[PDB]
């Protein structure tokens, strides 16, 4: 699988490991969701990672779902 | 503001605000005194000592600071940081601490 | 170590006979004694409320040891001075501890 | 430094949906905020405050004002102060069980 | 660098003065936006009376004597200033304990 990763500056697309078949995108605001709006992190997930009050988790087993929301996948 | 800018050029050209304000030798200024208490704090009395939050309420005539507002696009009021005009030395004389003057200018 | 000592005493006032009007003289004073060490306990340790400490847990085991030997050491006062005039020995009392228990006290002589 | 007819205090207006609202409360980072160990936060509130008894020439007719609700966390005082002393009480009433 | 005579054009050649609001005439009013971030609630001295907090205030103001075309420049889009160059608006904690 292809995935988007906020582990590489800058933004990559990178392939994932085995067992990681899945592109998710978690997003939440923080002290400057105001000026900078949301936080953004990407990644590969061999689950789907869990999501909390104020996360909000976008999860795929496809290539490339995992755009920054300023990108298309 | 251009006004503002020329205006406050022209006051300030030749004022000095180490001098006191008499248009004519031997003039007394004339300074009003109030108090505005926005909080006591703490009386202490261990150290006989008493803090207290207050605006000071200052007013004076300073003849240099005139100005015909026609000349300058109506402005009546202008807002001119301390350090640049005459202020008086009105200072807390019993403190207990070593801070005779304001905090915030 | 002061917990420790006091926990110690606390076990140890059931050894002391209720002739000696001192049982209750003996915890109190050990009640008192780490009461005063609370008071001190609150100056040595921090004032947060986030969770019990190691040692608040221990100070507040040692405070209920303390009060429950207390209780019990009424109890123990009250079967001593306990007329027949007023009560009399029932049959579980004099079953138990008078012809079961004393026979399974080995330490005790 | 200056009157409400020279500058005027609001609260910072934010976006979600292509609409502006006002930030009505005090910002915390969800993740970064470490809680205090004494006190709980419950509202944290932010109000414009304006004071129409005064005028607007002068910098009393303002303020942003921004408030802590906040509620203790009652433990220390439960395992150090309460619980002793109402043990001990009980320890008193119980005297009367004591013969004389 | 094309900041260097940007910062130039707009503090020194256009005589900006940073004790004057950012007003064509001065019978406008700036609009400061300020929000409040808690970093974090350090006490709450009981004794004292006195709640200290790590707070980042967030103002936001415009001030139309920083402006310039991005493409008469190089496409500068943002700029970095100490705020002893430029106006500010001395925002302050009324209610304070310390002299701060
Ligand atoms: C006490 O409290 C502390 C705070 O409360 C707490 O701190 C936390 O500790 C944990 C663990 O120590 C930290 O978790 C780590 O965070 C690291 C940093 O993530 C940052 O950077 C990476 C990029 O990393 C590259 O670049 C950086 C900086 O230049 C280098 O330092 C790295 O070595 C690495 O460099 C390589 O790659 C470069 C190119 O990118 C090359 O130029 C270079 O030459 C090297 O080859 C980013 O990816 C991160 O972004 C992600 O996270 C941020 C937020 O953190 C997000 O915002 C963002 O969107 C991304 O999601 C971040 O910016 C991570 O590197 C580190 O990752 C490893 O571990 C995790 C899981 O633990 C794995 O998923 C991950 O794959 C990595 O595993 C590799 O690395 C580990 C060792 O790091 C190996 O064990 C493992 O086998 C695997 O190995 C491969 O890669 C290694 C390179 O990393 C290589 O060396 C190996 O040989 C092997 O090939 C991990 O996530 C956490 O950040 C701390 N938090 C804070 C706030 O400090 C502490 O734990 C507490 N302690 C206790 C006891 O309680
Ligand atoms: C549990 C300890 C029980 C215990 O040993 O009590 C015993 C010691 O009693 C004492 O000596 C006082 C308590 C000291 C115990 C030391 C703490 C042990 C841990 C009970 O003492 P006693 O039975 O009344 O004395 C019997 C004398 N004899 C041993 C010669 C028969
Ligand atoms: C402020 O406005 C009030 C109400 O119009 C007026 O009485 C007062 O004189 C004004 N103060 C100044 C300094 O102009
Ligand atoms: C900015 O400068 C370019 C270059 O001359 C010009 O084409 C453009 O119209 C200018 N924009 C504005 C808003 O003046």
């Amino acid at each position: 699988i292809v995935c988007h990763t906020t582990a590489t500056s800058p933004i990559s697309a990178v392939t994932c490991p085995p067992g990681e078949n899945l592109c998710y995108r978690k997003m939440w605001c923080d002290a400057f969701c105001s000026s900078r709006g949301k936080v953004v992190e990407l990644g590969c997930a061999a689950t789907c990672p869990s999501k909390k009050p104020y996360e909000e988790v976008t999860c795929c087993s496809t290539d490339k779902c995992n755009p920054h929301p300023k990108q298309r996948p | 503001s251009v006004m503002e800018d020329t205006l406050l050029s022209v006051l300030f050209e030749t004022y000095n605000p180490k001098v006191r304000p008499a248009q004519t030798v031997g003039d007394k200024v004339t300074v009003r005194v109030g108090l505005t208490l926005t909080n006591l704090l703490i009386l202490n009395e261990k150290i006989e000592e008493m803090t207290t939050n207050v605006f000071l309420n200052l007013a004076w005539t300073d003849y240099r600071l005139q100005w015909d507002p026609a000349a300058y696009e109506g402005i009546k009021d202008l807002r001119i940081p301390s350090s640049d005009v005459w202020q008086p030395d009105i200072v807390l004389m019993n403190n207990n601490d070593g801070s005779f003057e304001i905090t915030l200018h | 170590i002061p917990c420790l000592l006091f926990s110690f005493l606390t076990g140890l006032v059931f050894y002391l006979p209720t002739d000696s009007g001192e049982k209750m003289t003996l915890s109190i004073s050990v009640l008192l004694s780490l009461t005063v060490f609370l008071l001190v306990i609150v100056e040595l340790i921090p004032s947060t409320s986030s969770a019990v400490p190691l040692i608040g847990k221990y100070m507040l085991f040692t405070m209920i040891f303390v009060i429950s030997s207390i209780i019990i050491t009424v109890v123990v006062i009250n079967t001593h001075h306990r007329s027949p005039s007023t009560h009399t020995m029932p049959q579980w009392v004099r079953k138990i501890f008078i012809d079961t228990i004393p026979n399974v006290m080995f330490f005790s002589t | 430094n200056y009157d409400a007819n020279e500058i005027t205090m609001d609260l910072m207006t934010d976006t979600i949906d292509g609409k502006d609202y006002p930030i009505e409360w005090i910002i915390i980072d969800p993740e970064a905020f470490t809680e205090n160990g004494e006190w709980e936060i419950i509202h944290k509130p932010a109000k414009k405050n304006i004071y129409p008894d005064k005028f607007p020439n002068g910098t009393n007719y303002q303020d942003v004002t921004f408030y802590l609700i906040i509620r203790r966390k009652p433990l220390f005082y439960v395992i150090n102060f309460i619980t002793p002393c109402v043990l001990i009480s009980f320890l008193a009433s119980l005297a009367f069980y004591l013969p004389a | 660098n094309e900041e260097e005579r940007l910062i130039n054009d707009l503090l020194i050649v256009n005589k900006y003065n940073k004790h004057v609001r950012p007003v064509k005439h001065n019978n406008e009013v700036v609009n400061i936006a300020l929000s409040l971030t808690l970093s974090n609630l350090i006490s709450l001295k009981e004794t004292d009376e006195t709640l200290t907090s790590n707070v980042w205030m967030d103002h936001a103001w415009y001030d139309h004597r920083l402006t310039w075309n991005a493409s008469e420049y190089s496409d500068i889009s943002i700029l970095r200033l100490p705020p002893e160059l430029v106006w500010i608006p001395d925002i302050v904690l009324q209610n304070n304990n310390d002299g701060q």
